[PDB]
């Protein structure tokens, strides 16, 4: 929420931009019914509404580089953040962890996410947390969050759209860092090699605990081309007409 | 007879272009096509001959230039 | 499945009623002074009669996605299916609805208010049409022949090709708008040279007046942002077809090399669909005000300054992808120096209204509600072009509900501006005053009622591209009123075809005619003009007329059959390179070939 | 007096954006094929293709310079023309078997990405100096039935000036490639 102080600032200044042309036509068109000098004066104040934007933004664009809202200069935590087809993907490589389609994490703690998505190209929104920057296949983009206060913050996907992309929500809780430190393992199930492979399925899933990393695989943020070697070592190509339901070939963890 | 001037001292610069392999290379290929294309575009139909180029070589830098920039 | 069974029947009986009722004999009139006619007047009719029939198209797909959007947990459309429709609806407009309207309304009223008799080659202008026709018979015949796209107007590389997975789906989107590139690209550049020499005598270059100084800059752009459109879906065409790796994932390619493509023809032509909206809007709020433009020396001055700073804006629709901060403020302060040139050109409209008497017709009511719809849209574009704060809200409704206000107001309300205020033009009277004024009204206030809490929408947390929101902090009534807004613009439509069932104060050279519907050769002498608006100066100031005994010969620039053969070969092997065949086309190679033996054909005929 | 000597003038500074669009293409995928083949191509093959091109606008800028505008070489057409059409088959002879020799490893543009761009950025480069030369000799029907005189047939100037204009990216392709 520290760009929102841009937007609250910024909506009263164009909040005055449209008041401003209702003086331009209402007080007079009515009044005037049937029934070279000032142009070149003008060109003072439109660079002084975008150059008192024109620093800020800029003097903003800067500060989400380097530490941001949240640590000053210690205590660095990194979370990978990976993103499968309509299903998330978080791995920590501080300890053997790795949680999918839900996250914990401390509050007034820095975490750098390092973001990728193995079948389509996303981002990870997280509504609450503010800037969200998008997740490339083929490679690991650095970003920089923190948890403001302890609740229940939404997160969520951009939606390239690709048909199941909607229930991309993913809620994420972040609570004290005492109890973290009792659940940055609930219990560190494992890493069972072959579930992995069971992940890039695009369908519908649900918490799945997981007490061991995955960058042991490739890195995932690096080569990209794990969507061969996932969707078709399985044998399934979906189509539009007919015949999908994975074509055959079944193992997986659905709903119900 | 005036063209051929032209037509030999372009020869040097593909010559001279290999020397540099085999900014200070990427200004011999645009001098090496302006000594090529000033032999037919003014005038009468000039200005916007010669303009339409002139801008269009502008969005080569920018496209070009600004894909590398990221 | 069930929906799109019924329209094949009625797309095969609108088919087979053209064959009843109108196919007696059209070997003589529709073969003859259409179809492959070559005077411009007949041309931009068929530009704008295409759009209005994808008004209705792209009408029921905006009403059922809205209609879908009443509110949480509704099952009126599926996954594979909203995702199709909200693709087509979007590149319906800008590409086969704004770009014939604008187009249409530049190849019909800017030859005439130059003097010249049609454009600089109206040869190419004629396959021009019928190159963007084949394209619209392309896409739209991905209704169930095919599958329709479901990657949305943008359709990014990485959920394209195999992630994707309908094969007959991208290839529309991909031969459609590329057939159609060539057509609007010779567009173009049959304007540009028809507007620098085919002027008439006195007809001077600072003052001709304004709308064709835009139509200008128009034309100008489609030249160098368009040949990348080209190659942006050629390369993509490769990926799908040919087997080419430039943004595919699996042999490594990047991925996001295909979104500066297509965003560096993307902003660019962005302005290509707000350059003529703002001429149209030029003349008419100047015409029925009886005022001068009072400015050109920093407005036709502004309109050079988008013409070049729209290719150092461009990377504004990125931002969110992890660039070098550097440059995402470098174009986050040159996109705060695009609104500053268009900034200037609403404060050129008031004051050529000020002082000056008014008269509210019913265009004047268009352009009367252009200046604060586009404007509120205006004053959100501003905050998008803030890199800092983009991040918040990219994408989510809040930039839906910007650019809505921005072209429907800008563009539309200028393709429904255009459509009236050049209605006598067209054919006999106009349409009628006091009813149309029922289709301004209820078409305004349900524009803002669907797109303004979308900005409530957007910034409380609705994202775009999605089918069902939730019960989100009661944020379903946002959603719904947007929905009601939404139907209420669809009621209109109906009257706006109920004003064509029945079937002035100028200052340019619109009515300076010899009469109602012009004749082919459009003005038997070329105006001597000398001066910035020639109507008024040839009215109240003596008279000049068309006097006899001063008449001379005619153009004759006949048909020739070749531009609707021509465009046939690009549908065919558009068609065929889209509908399977994906290795390689059978008939795609046929399409080429007869392309070709008639691009031997063109410098092969004397005339 | 014709203007489609500047109708399809504009059409030329169009097609700068056409190049520049590949070119961005290429150079940004320069530094890819993290899995396939490294480009190792045949050098003196660059300059015979390059110093055939140079010297086939040297046979060109003073092929309409000293023909049709000095003097009045009307039976120098199916010479200067002619021996100027024939160079044109030698890049594309050249260049078919570079893309045949080709197949020897590095073949099509499924191999690796980087050749996805070179075969491409070479590609529609081909395409053009290909039709160019049914281009050329499209207007060589002429001296029959026609025959028409400078300033007058439009055609070759026309058409000698787009095929001017590919030696603009063809040196631009060998300091951007090479
Ligand atoms: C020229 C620009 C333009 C125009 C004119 C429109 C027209 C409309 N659009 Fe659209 N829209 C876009 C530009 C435009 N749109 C773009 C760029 C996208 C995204 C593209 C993509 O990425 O895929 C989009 C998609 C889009 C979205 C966002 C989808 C999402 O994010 O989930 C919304 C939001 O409600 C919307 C609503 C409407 C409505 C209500 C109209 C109204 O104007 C409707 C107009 C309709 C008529 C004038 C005729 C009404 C029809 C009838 C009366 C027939 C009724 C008969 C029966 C139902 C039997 N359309
Ligand atoms: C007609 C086409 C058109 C026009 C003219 C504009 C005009 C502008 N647009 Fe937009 N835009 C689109 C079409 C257009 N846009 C489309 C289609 C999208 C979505 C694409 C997609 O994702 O599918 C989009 C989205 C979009 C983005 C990308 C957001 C993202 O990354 O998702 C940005 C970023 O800068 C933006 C900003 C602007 C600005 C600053 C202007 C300026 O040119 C506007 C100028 C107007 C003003 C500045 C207000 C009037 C001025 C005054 C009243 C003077 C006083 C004001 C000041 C001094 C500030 N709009
Ligand atoms: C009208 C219409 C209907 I009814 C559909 O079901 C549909 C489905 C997909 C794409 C476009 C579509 N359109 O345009
Ligand atoms: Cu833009």
């Amino acid at each position: 929420q520290q760009s929102d102080l841009i937007l609250l600032s910024i909506g009263f200044m164009l909040f005055i931009v449209g008041v401003v042309f209702v003086l331009f036509t209402i007080i007079l068109v009515k009044y005037r019914d049937r029934k070279t000098f000032l142009e070149v004066v003008w060109t003072v104040i439109p660079i002084l509404i975008v150059i008192a934007l024109s620093v800020p933004t800029v003097q903003t664009i800067y500060s989400l580089e380097k530490a941001p809202e949240a640590t000053k200069d210690k205590e660095p935590l990194v979370v990978y953040a990976t993103s499968v087809d309509w299903k998330w993907v978080f791995s920590y490589p501080e300890q053997d962890i790795e949680t999918v389609n839900y996250l914990n994490i401390p509050v007034d703690r820095p975490i750098l996410f390092k973001i990728s998505s193995a079948d389509s190209m996303a981002s990870l929104w997280i509504p609450q947390l503010g800037g969200q920057k998008y997740a490339m296949a083929g490679m690991l983009m650095d970003q920089y969050l923190q948890a403001d206060k302890v609740g229940t913050y939404e997160g969520r996907n951009a939606n390239f759209t690709g048909e199941h992309f909607a229930d991309q929500e993913f809620d994420v809780n972040a609570v004290t860092e005492k109890d973290f430190n009792s659940w940055v393992k609930k219990t560190q199930p494992k890493l069972t090699k072959e579930k992995y492979d069971e992940l890039m399925l695009p369908e519908n899933v649900d918490e799945l605990t997981f007490s061991s990393t995955h960058l042991k695989y490739v890195d995932h943020g690096q080569d990209a081309e794990y969507a061969m070697e996932a969707r078709k070592r399985l044998g399934y190509q979906a189509v539009s007409p007919h015949s999908k339901t994975d074509p055959f070939e079944n193992v997986k963890k659905n709903e119900f | 007879x005036x063209x051929x001037x032209x037509x030999x001292x372009x020869x040097x610069x593909x010559x001279x272009x290999x020397x540099x392999x085999x900014f200070g290379f990427a200004f011999i290929q645009a001098a090496l096509q302006l000594l090529m294309f000033m032999h037919m575009t003014e005038s009468e139909n000039g200005t916007i001959q010669v303009g339409n180029t002139l801008f269009g070589f502008f969005g080569a830098i920018v496209i070009v230039l600004g894909s590398i920039w990221i | 499945p069930l929906i799109l069974g019924a329209q094949v029947s009625i797309a095969l009986s609108t088919i087979a009623i053209i064959f009843v009722l109108t196919y007696f004999k059209k070997w003589k009139w529709l073969w003859s002074e259409w179809i492959t006619t070559v005077d411009h007047k007949k041309l931009g009719i068929m530009y704008i009669i295409s759009a209005v029939i994808m008004l209705f198209r792209g009408g029921v797909d905006g009403l059922m996605m809205r209609a879908q959007l009443a509110l949480p947990n509704n099952s009126f459309l599926d996954s594979n299916h909203y995702n199709e429709i909200f693709t087509t609806h979007g590149t319906i407009m800008i590409i086969f609805m704004a770009m014939p309207f604008l187009i249409g309304l530049i190849n019909v009223v800017v030859p005439l208010q130059i003097g010249a008799r049609d454009v600089a080659f109206p040869y190419l202008n004629n396959l021009s049409f019928w190159t963007f026709f084949v394209g619209a018979m392309l896409f739209n015949i991905s209704f169930v022949i095919g599958g329709s796209p479901n990657a949305g107007w943008t359709s990014y590389m990485p959920l394209a090709s195999n992630d994707m997975s309908p094969g007959p789906g991208e290839n529309y989107y991909l031969l459609g708008l590329q057939i159609a590139g060539i057509g609007t690209l010779m567009t173009g550049i049959n304007f540009m040279v028809t507007i620098l020499k085919m002027r008439t005598k006195g007809m001077t270059l600072m003052r001709m007046p304004m709308f064709t100084w835009t139509t200008l800059i128009t034309m100008v752009i489609i030249v160098f942002a368009f040949p990348v459109l080209t190659v942006a879906l050629a390369l993509l065409s490769f990926d799908r077809l040919f087997g080419a790796h430039f943004f595919t994932l699996e042999a490594g390619g990047m991925p996001m090399l295909w979104a500066n493509l297509f965003w560096i023809w993307g902003h660019p032509e962005v302005y290509i669909v707000i350059l003529p909206a703002f001429g149209i809007f030029s003349e008419i709020i100047s015409s029925f005000a009886r005022k001068q433009l009072f400015g050109y020396k920093a407005m036709v001055g502004s309109i050079i300054a988008i013409s070049v700073l729209s290719f150092l804006v461009w990377t504004h629709h990125f931002f969110t992808m992890g660039n070098s901060a550097s440059v995402n403020s470098f174009f986050s302060i040159t996109t705060m120096a695009i609104s500053i040139p268009t900034g200037v050109k609403i404060f050129n409209w008031l004051f050529t209204m000020y002082k000056g008497r008014i008269s509210f017709t019913t265009p004047m009511l268009w352009a009367l509600a252009f200046i604060p719809n586009f404007v509120i849209g205006g004053v959100t574009g501003v905050m998008l072009a803030m890199a800092a704060a983009d991040y918040q809200y990219h994408n989510t409704y809040f930039l839906v509900s910007h650019f809505h206000y921005v072209l429907i107001a800008g563009t539309v309300f200028a393709c429904f501006a255009g459509f009236i205020f050049w209605y006598p033009k067209m054919f006999g009277h106009k349409l009628n005053e006091r009813i149309g004024k029922w289709f301004f009204w209820i078409f305004m206030i349900g524009f803002n009622i669907c797109f303004f809490p979308q900005y409530f929408l957007g910034l409380q947390g609705m994202p775009r591209r999605i089918y069902t929101y939730g019960p989100n902090d009661g944020w379903t009534t946002l959603n719904f009123i947007s929905t009601v807004g939404a139907f209420m613009m669809g009621v209109g439509f109906l009257i706006l075809c109920y004003n064509i069932y029945y079937s002035g104060v100028g200052r340019t050279l619109d009515w300076a005619t010899s009469s109602a519907i012009p004749p082919h050769y459009n003005f038997a002498v070329l105006p001597e003009v000398k001066s910035q608006d020639a109507f008024l100066h040839m009215k109240e100031e003596k008279t000049e007329l068309y006097p006899e005994s001063k008449f001379k010969k005619i153009h004759m620039p006949s048909n020739s059959g070749r531009p609707f053969f021509m465009s046939v070969a690009f549908g065919l092997a558009g068609f065929g390179l889209v509908f399977e065949w994906y290795w390689m086309g059978v008939v795609g190679l046929i399409g080429v070939l007869l392309c070709m033996v008639l691009r031997s054909f063109e410098y092969d005929n004397g005339y | 007096g014709r203007l489609n000597i500047l109708g399809f003038w504009i059409f030329l500074g169009a097609e700068i954006v056409l190049f520049s669009t590949l070119f961005a293409t290429f150079f940004v995928l320069k530094n890819r094929t993290a899995g396939g083949v490294l480009p190792d191509e045949l050098f003196e093959v660059n300059l015979v293709m390059i110093m055939t091109f140079l010297l086939l606008i040297s046979s060109f800028t003073c092929g309409i310079a000293v023909h049709e505008m000095r003097r009045g070489s009307l039976k120098g057409v199916v010479i200067w023309t002619i021996i100027t059409l024939l160079l044109g088959a030698g890049f594309v002879g050249c260049e078919i078997n570079e893309f045949v020799h080709y197949v020897h490893e590095g073949a099509a543009l499924s191999t690796s990405a980087f050749w996805s761009g070179f075969f491409v950025l070479l590609g529609t480069h081909g395409t053009h100096v290909t039709i160019g030369i049914f281009w050329i000799t499209g207007i060589l029907i002429q001296l029959k039935k026609r025959g028409l005189t400078p300033q007058t047939s439009s055609k070759i100037f026309i058409s000698s000036l787009y095929w001017h204009f590919l030696d603009v990216v063809w040196i631009f392709i060998f300091t951007g490639v090479y």
